């Protein structure tokens, strides 16, 4: 939804009728919908095949086809998926007949033009039946592109206009996963709110738009709730020395040198697995090196997918697959994984093994589908199946290992070092020049969870 | 024996098919391709005149087994059973023949 | 361009005289190398394509005459021929040069010109005796110079081009099995063979519905413009001398007291249509429907003695399309078009067909225009889609003529009355194929011979029909069932109504269906059913009540669901199944057919009650073959080509191959790639059009463009199937497969490439196990056998399918192995045989549970092998030594093929090149020294990791400079660009280009450990040794 | 619309619940410009329907839905100056569709 394709096919139908000479039926389904009875319909459709083949040659459109003809979601709950047909379906044959029989009677006249949002969401029928030749799929616009939908959308106010030291640039650069609805919601946000203040004679300013955005959700985030301000860092976190080279030589790499990977030409390296001691910052440590890549965060834990009906579960995994793709470069996170997708033969319904193989679909799947940065974390990586672990199927596997002497010092200087974010000192009052070191003797055998714990206990005290 | 039989019916004539029907010549100023695209096709791109089947021509002789073929399959066949395993089933058929298994 | 035409008979390539005014449009050019292209009409749909000749000017020509060879076509002008043609003389574009071209000579000219060891006196020989000139002459496929002696075969790269005798590329062949004696032009057999010459007044000859429609413009001499155009028939020049009369004349075609006028008139050659045998449209052959042979004699009733009729009275002919109430309004109209068209021919109970298109059938359109001509050229606008009938039921007169008879009909002085309707049985399609005359989507013809099931339909219909008219009733019914929809069950129903010319009642359940939910839907479909049948039943039996999509209707119901429901579908079932009852006792010889996606989906009750089951099957290898043929027809290609130009394919296509990559489809499937390749053909003909701006005449249709369009249909096929393990994988991204290249071949494709040699009932050859180290290619070598061999592909790891005690592991072999028998033809591979095919008999599991599982797919195995071509089995090991032995016996597996350690530098390189194939590599390397580098135990997982540890290397040094040239960059210019920003705009080519030096090699090389332990080598080959002893 | 809807089920629901918003919004609005629309516990007819439901109730909801935004759409066009405000005692449950169409939150 929002990718404007109303205004498409109506750009597409002007330009069609001044430079090739088409009659061209619009309409929207809708107006279908709002008396969706078989025969009434098949009246309707008879009506337009005829008055269609009245003007050779002819163009159908329907924007919105699955409001009418989209078959019920697959399932839909009923188990009786066949032998009965759905109204839709039954309304689906009758158009294909007809156009059909038209098509062989003349290819040349009539050529429908659908209009849907999902391949799976549009009935099948018309592929099984092989209606549809080819499908184009409009993605989300690119900054390039932004830049003049922008550089259009404040001229549509005319009034408005830009900073000289702001460029359309920026406003590509900032703006991301905005479809024309969205960018066009922006536009308006921001014209009000420098309506607002009026001191300037509406000029664009880095501040009000940081503040827009800050205000701002987009439509495709919205409706979710996306775990992301955390605000952990590498002062945060400054330990797992090795597990921070090998996240940044596998996330960091990328968004720092894409040239680079872009003619790469093995597929990159999808996602690697954390494990090792409970509370041993498996958790951390990903949010930090988010951070440093700044790229998009989203911390998914066991129970989100998991679900009362069998086979909605699945259906519940292919949409979170859809958004997490949606938003390449993104980080997808399963927490505690050893509760989501164990070895199999775990499962009296075998509702875990199904599930299982629903998500090898997608990482085995060879799609383009790698901007998404898979990543999850079990403190039993032995209860995983040995298929979610293959080499070159599956990229490494990061081990926590105990804090010792060097790692618990630096844990703890990092620590109690901690600018405050709402103060920006000291997260404890913390001693000057004290003997840190000694401290990290007695702890051995602790975790970082108990550093941080006995900082905190001793800062009650 | 059908191994055997692979060099009896299929040395018939040339490799299973039609063959030795060859190329008579060309007229080319360099262009001496002689292979069979423009071989097998063109004069007789069609196998034959409207191709199709016909009788038994494909497994015309049965591969007989012989005498000598007989004698060799009973010696590379070696026994499915081991004498241990016989020796263990014979004796206690016999137990539970003091039983039930016999009379 | 419309120019008069005339045939010589000095020779095929004789120079072609061209009257001054054609010579003319050349100007500029040479003027005298004139070339030309020329169209001919041809009888029926479509255009012949255009031949370009070498012409000559010549004034003694008329205005706009021409004259070309007649023997340049298969013919000698004897009787008359075409008086016209559509010449093109092509200015901008030059006459292409074929390169390479094909010819056939007999073998005595083989054995007496190759004589000489000369080429070129040969060439010079065949120029003077066939008058072609180089840089002169063009020259064409299937040409004939000599009479059965000297042919043209192909031409390359067109199909006709310039003749140069140097470069040209010319293949000389002969003639060795003696086609070319058989081989005459038409019209040259008989040397006038004088037929008897007399006066008789009758002879009977043979009668031929005519295959398609014939222009007026074809007819010598011209008729006059308001004759009524139905009432012509057509013969051979000979049957009308004969008869001496003339074309353009009457003559009465009787039979066995059935009798009728018909006007006459000559084929101009050249011929296409059976000789000694008169071709009459529908119109006469409906009036003798089992009339093959019949008498013809001449006529000398005048035009001025016809009588005019004042009323006359019409019955409908009785028909499923006659009863329709959309359709009634649309066909009066026409019929009184028909009529108001100009002075009707008819007779006493003479019948009358008549075609509208449907589409337009409820948009009544201007009517309201008084005596408008401009009607006609509403005609084209509309395309006759459909036909009726019409039966002349009585005819009025107002005075006793010559001719009472006959009659003529004229809208200002005779008047006409519509009445009841009258039976009458449709002819059968072997009389006339009423499509092909009328152009419509001519339905595919069956050899029954090849469609055995669709012979075994047939063979109920005409017995019913028989019984019935031998007075025996019996009520004849069947249902088609099917496994898989898009498999025309309907077409061959629609099929074999037509080859018996019997009435068809078609009703589809998924258009008249109201709400199935209500207690109305058992009422409105039973009563709506009924309907639509009596009012058409009585006056057309014999026919058929067919039932699309039945079960849809009839749909059984669990217990459990709402119990109102299942009472209404109880009801509908059982009275549908009364109806069935009621119909074919109230009309015996009638009979009822349906389709069933699902045969088990109806209710067992009716499914008793039904005669007779059919399931249709996926079309075979020949019945694919045949389907191409059918779809590639020219008059299937070009039902709908409005733009002039004709569709058609090149002789060199294999349509047995076609046929052959076709397995699993089915016919729309087909008809899309038949359909896709005229895609390609439309855009690459247009594509060269605006090019060069010279049309190579038709478009083609290359067997590349049919090949790809099967596979595009095929991947949009297994993406709505499960199998996802077919993407793309060749020979060059893995080396070490020489080795066992003939084994593998020969056990893969041999079967399936030579079944027939494989039906001597012997078994085909079992599976292949692979054994060695690790990532040494072997899933890999699977994986290129299946994609290449295009089979479908499941991977099953052997451990996967254990489960805590025992959940479902023989279960789950059953499943696999009966969805790959669902989805032939296919591979099966099972990973790690090892961990699920270990050494049983001697040690004690707990549970034995496996020993099972090894006997089922032992058993399994086996019993495969008998039967169930296109399906194999092949497992993977790693460690063999584990494995049972017996699955090491042949039947289990025979070909112990084996992927060891490459020892030669040359397996390493072959694995390396094949690895690094697509690796931007700068010129350093040179992988023979890294192939030396590399010790032996390496195996193709190493060299993997290798390759990807050489790019990992390769891309940190790019980054380093990238990174050193951001901060260069940054303080020379004074701002802070981010990484994200250099790379959008900054980073030209260069920056996003990877170059691969023989240092990273070194440097992963260097990094990069054995995979196997030299230890691990000599296991492996200790258990290789160990296993292929025996 | 929590209190006069006055029909919730019936297929002329939404058909009677749109066209009386309608009636009485353009009877009074022509001549009272500015002013501004207000929809009380809006959510309570518009709401993301599960698929664990009979399907032809979803496509009446999705009907009701569809008519409320070009209800909302026509106002404004044919009103200049004219604004609306909706009230929702929870996000998640308005049609996430309409939401995006929207302005303000
Ligand atoms: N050329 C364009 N392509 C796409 N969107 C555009 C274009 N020009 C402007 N837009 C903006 O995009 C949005 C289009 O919304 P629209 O309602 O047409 O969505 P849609 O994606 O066609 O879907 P739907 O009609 O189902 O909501 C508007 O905000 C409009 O200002
Ligand atoms: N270096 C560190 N190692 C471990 N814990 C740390 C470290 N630095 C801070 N902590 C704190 O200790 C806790 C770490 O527990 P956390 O659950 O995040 O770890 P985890 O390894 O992902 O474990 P689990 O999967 O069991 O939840 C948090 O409260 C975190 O603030
Ligand atoms: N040899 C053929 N067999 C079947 N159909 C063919 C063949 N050649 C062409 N066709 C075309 O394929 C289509 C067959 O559709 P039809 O409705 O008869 O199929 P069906 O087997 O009843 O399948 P379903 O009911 O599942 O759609 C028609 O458009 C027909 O013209």
């Amino acid at each position: 939804q929002g990718i404007g394709k109303t205004r498409l096919l109506k750009e597409l139908i002007n330009e069609v009728e001044k430079d090739h000479h088409i009659f061209v039926k619009y309409a929207d389904c809708e107006t279908l919908h709002e008396t969706s009875n078989l025969d009434k319909t098949q009246k309707l459709i008879m009506e337009w095949c005829s008055f269609c083949y009245w003007y050779g040659p002819s163009l159908i459109v329907l924007d919105n086809v699955e409001a009418l003809f989209g078959k019920p979601q697959a399932n839909d709950g009923d188990p009786s998926n066949n032998g009965q047909w759905d109204n839709a379906s039954k309304l689906l044959n009758f158009f294909i007949n007809q156009v059909t029989k038209i098509f062989n009677k003349d290819n040349k006249r009539i050529r429908v033009l659908f209009s849907g949002k999902q391949k799976t969401q549009i009935n099948p029928l018309l592929f099984d039946k092989h209606f549809v030749s080819e499908t184009w799929s409009l993605r989300a616009p690119d900054k390039h592109a932004r830049a003049k939908l922008l550089e259009y959308f404040f001229s549509k106010n005319q009034i408005m206009k830009l900073n000289r030291d702001l460029q359309f640039s920026d406003l590509s650069l900032e703006t991301e996963g905005f479809s024309p609805l969205d960018l066009e919601i922006f536009t308006e946000k921001i014209f009000y709110d420098l309506q607002l203040e009026r001191d300037c004679d509406n000029v664009v300013t880095r501040e009000l738009f940081s503040k827009s955005l800050s205000a701002f959700t987009p439509s495709a985030l919205r409706g979710v709730k996306l775990t992301k301000e955390t605000n952990i860092k590498w002062g945060d976190i400054g330990a797992l020395a090795n597990a921070k080279d090998v996240l940044l030589e596998t996330l960091e790499w990328p968004t720092k040198y894409e040239p680079i990977f872009v003619n790469c030409p093995l597929r990159l390296r999808s996602g690697i697995l954390l494990y090792g001691y409970p509370g041993c910052g498996k958790t951390l440590l990903a949010s930090a090196v988010a951070q440093q890549c700044g790229l998009n965060f989203i911390s998914v834990k066991g129970p989100e997918i998991l679900n009362k009906f069998i086979g909605a579960s699945e259906q519940n995994i292919r949409e979170l697959f859809e958004r997490a793709q949606s938003v390449k470069p993104c980080i997808l996170f399963f927490d505690e994984f050893d509760s989501i997708a164990p070895k199999r033969g775990h499962d009296s319904t075998g509702v875990t093994d199904r599930v299982v193989n629903q998500l090898l679909t997608q990482m085995d799947g060879a799609e383009g589908l790698d901007g998404v940065y898979i990543l999850a974390a079990t403190s039993r990586p032995d209860l995983i199946d040995s298929a979610l672990l293959r080499p070159g199927r599956l990229d490494k596997s990061v081990i926590c290992n105990i804090p010792t002497e060097s790692e618990r010092l630096d844990i703890l200087q990092a620590i109690v070092n901690s600018k405050d974010k709402d103060t920006g000192q000291k997260k404890f009052a913390l001693e000057k020049n004290a003997d840190l070191k000694l401290i990290a003797e007695k702890t051995a055998g602790f975790s970082g969870a108990d550093l941080q714990g006995l900082c905190y206990n001793a800062y009650l005290k | 024996s059908v191994h055997r039989w692979l060099s009896a019916a299929d040395q018939s004539e040339v490799v299973p098919g039609n063959d030795n029907i060859e190329y008579f010549s060309i007229n080319e100023h360099g262009r001496r391709e002689e292979n069979r695209l423009r071989l097998k096709t063109l004069l007789q791109q069609d196998v034959v005149h409207e191709t199709k089947t016909s009788t038994s021509a494909a497994s015309e002789l049965t591969a007989v087994v012989t005498i000598n073929d007989l004698l060799e399959a009973c010696q590379e066949t070696k026994p499915s059973i081991s004498t241990s395993e016989l020796v263990k089933l014979r004796g206690i058929y016999d137990r539970f023949q003091k039983d039930r298994n016999g009379e | 361009m419309k120019a008069s035409l005339t045939f010589s008979l000095s020779g095929i390539y004789a120079p072609c005289s061209i009257s001054r005014d054609i010579y003319l449009e050349y100007g500029d050019k040479k003027a005298e190398c004139l070339y030309g292209t020329i169209r001919l009409p041809q009888y029926g749909p479509g255009c012949t394509p255009g031949k370009i000749v070498h012409c000559v000017l010549d004034d003694s020509l008329p205005f706009c005459s021409i004259v070309v060879p007649s023997k340049l076509f298969g013919f000698m002008p004897t009787q008359p021929t075409m008086d016209f043609c559509y010449f093109e003389p092509i200015l901008d574009n030059v006459v292409p040069v074929l390169d390479s071209v094909t010819f056939l000579i007999n073998e005595q000219l083989y054995s007496k010109l190759m004589d000489l060891p000369q080429e070129m006196q040969q060439i010079q020989f065949l120029h003077y005796k066939y008058n072609i000139n180089s840089m002169e002459t063009v020259v064409h496929s299937r040409d004939i110079l000599t009479s059965g002696l000297c042919q043209i075969l192909n031409c390359s790269p067109f199909p006709q081009g310039l003749v140069d005798f140097t470069e040209t590329q010319l293949i000389l062949v002969n003639d060795t099995e003696q086609k070319l004696s058989a081989l005459k032009y038409a019209n040259e057999d008989e040397e006038y063979a004088l037929p008897k010459i007399g006066t008789n007044s009758a002879l009977s000859i043979d009668l031929e519905s005519l295959p398609c429609t014939i222009s007026r413009d074809l007819l010598r001499p011209a008729p006059h413009i308001n004759d009524d155009n139905s009432i012509y028939a057509f013969t051979d020049a000979e049957t009308l001398l004969r008869l001496d009369v003339t074309s353009g004349s009457f003559i009465t075609v009787s039979n066995m007291g059935c009798v009728r006028l018909v006007k006459l008139f000559v084929l101009l050659l050249p011929n296409g249509f059976k000789k000694r045998t008169i071709y009459a449209p529908p119109k006469i052959i409906a009036s003798f429907p089992d009339c093959s042979v019949v008498t013809i004699s001449k006529s000398n009733i005048g035009h001025t003695d016809i009588p005019i009729a004042n009323q006359v009275f019409i019955s409908r002919v009785g028909g499923w399309l006659q009863s329709q109430k959309c359709f009634q309004n649309i066909i009066l109209t026409t019929l009184k078009k028909f009529f108001s068209e100009s002075k009707r021919i008819l007779c006493q109970n003479d019948l009358i067909p008549i075609a509208f298109d449907s589409s337009m059938a409820d948009l009544n359109i201007a009517e309201e225009n008084d005596e408008s001509d401009d009607e006609d050229e509403l005609g084209q606008y509309y395309k006759n889609d459909s036909l009726v009938w019409f039966f002349v039921t009585s005819a009025e007169l107002d005075c006793f003529s010559k001719d009472n008879s006959h009659f003529i009909i004229d809208p200002n002085r005779t008047k006409l009355i519509t009445t009841n309707i009258t039976n009458r049985r449709p002819l059968p399609l072997s009389r006339s194929n009423l499509q092909r005359y009328y152009g419509f989507a001519e339905t595919f013809y069956y050899d029954l011979h090849i469609f055995p099931y669709v012979r075994q339909l047939v063979n109920i219909l005409e017995t019913s029909f028989n019984c019935s008219q031998r007075g025996i009733t019996l009520n004849a019914s069947v249902l088609l069932h099917s496994t898989t929809n898009n498999v025309g069950k309907a077409t061959m129903v629609r099929f074999a109504s037509k080859y018996l010319g019997i009435h068809l009642l078609e009703i589809d359940c998924l258009s008249l269906t109201s709400n199935s939910r209500q207690l109305d839907s058992t009422s409105k479909i039973i009563g709506y059913i009924r309907a639509k049948c009596e009012n058409v039943l009585p006056y057309a039996s014999p026919a058929v009540i067919f039932l699309a999509h039945l079960d849809s209707i009839l749909l059984d119901v669990n217990a459990n669901q709402d119990p109102e429901a299942i009472k209404l579908q109880k009801s509908i079932n059982f009275e549908m199944s009364k109806l069935l009852d009621d119909f074919t006792f109230k009309f015996p010889g009638t009979t009822f057919v349906g389709s069933v996606n699902n045969i088990d989906n109806v209710p067992s009750s009716f499914r008793s009650h039904m005669r007779f089951e059919i399931l249709v099957p996926v079309p075979s290898e020949a019945q694919r073959l045949r389907i191409f043929q059918w779809y590639l027809s020219s008059h299937e290609l070009n039902r709908d080509v409005q733009q002039k130009v004709p569709v058609s394919y090149m002789d060199n296509i294999s349509f047995s191959s076609l046929s052959s990559y076709s397995a699993g489809l089915t016919p729309l499937d087909i008809k899309s790639i038949v359909e896709t390749a005229r895609m390609t053909a439309t855009a690459r003909f247009y594509q060269e059009s605006k090019k060069c701006g010279w049309l190579p005449q038709s478009i083609l249709i290359t067997q590349e463009d049919l090949s790809k369009a099967t596979s595009k249909a095929r991947n949009e096929f297994s993406v709505s199937i499960g199998a996802p393990q077919i993407p793309n994988v060749t020979w060059d991204d893995i080396g070490g497969i020489d080795f066992v290249k003939g084994e593998i071949l020969d056990t893969i494709d041999m079967p399936l490439k030579h079944p027939e040699l494989f039906t001597s009932g012997m078994k085909k050859r079992s599976g292949i196990l692979f054994y060695g180290p690790p990532g040494t290619g072997k899933t890999l070598m699977a994986k290129a056998i299946a994609t290449n061999f295009s089979l479908n592909f499941f991977s099953v790891k052997g451990p996967e399918l254990l489960n805590m005690y025992i959940g479902e592991s023989e279960a789950n072999v059953r499943r696999v192995f009966q969805k790959a028998r669902e989805a032939k033809p296919c591979v099966i591979f099972f990973d790690e045989i090892d961990s699920v095919a270990p050494k049983r008999g001697n040690q004690g599991d707990s549970g034995g549970v496996m020993d099972r599982i090894v006997s089922q797919l032992l058993a399994e195995l086996d019993g495969m092998s008998t039967d169930a071509d296109g399906v194999f089995v092949i497992g993977a090991t790693n460690r063999p030594d584990l494995l049972d032995e017996a699955l090491l016996r042949p039947g289990r597996f025979d070909k112990l093929l084996y992927l060891g350690i490459p020892d030669t530098d040359t397996k390493q390189l072959n694995i390396l090149e094949a690895l690094t194939r697509k690796f931007v590599l700068d010129n350093d390397v040179k992988l023979i020294e890294l192939a030396k580098l590399c010790p032996f135990n390496y195996t193709g997982a190493d060299f993997y990791a290798l390759c990807s540890d050489a790019m990992l290397n390769a891309m940190s040094r790019i980054a380093r400079m990238v990174e050193k040239k951001v901060s260069q960059h940054n303080e020379l210019t004074g701002e802070n660009i981010s990484t994200r920003r250099w790379f959008d705009k900054i980073a030209t080519k260069e920056d996003t280009k990877v170059v691969v030096k023989m240092e990273d090699f070194l440097k992963a090389q260097e990094q990069l450990t054995p995979s196997v332990s030299r230890a691990e080598l000599n296991h492996y080959e200790a258990v290789r040794a160990n296993f292929e002893g025996a």
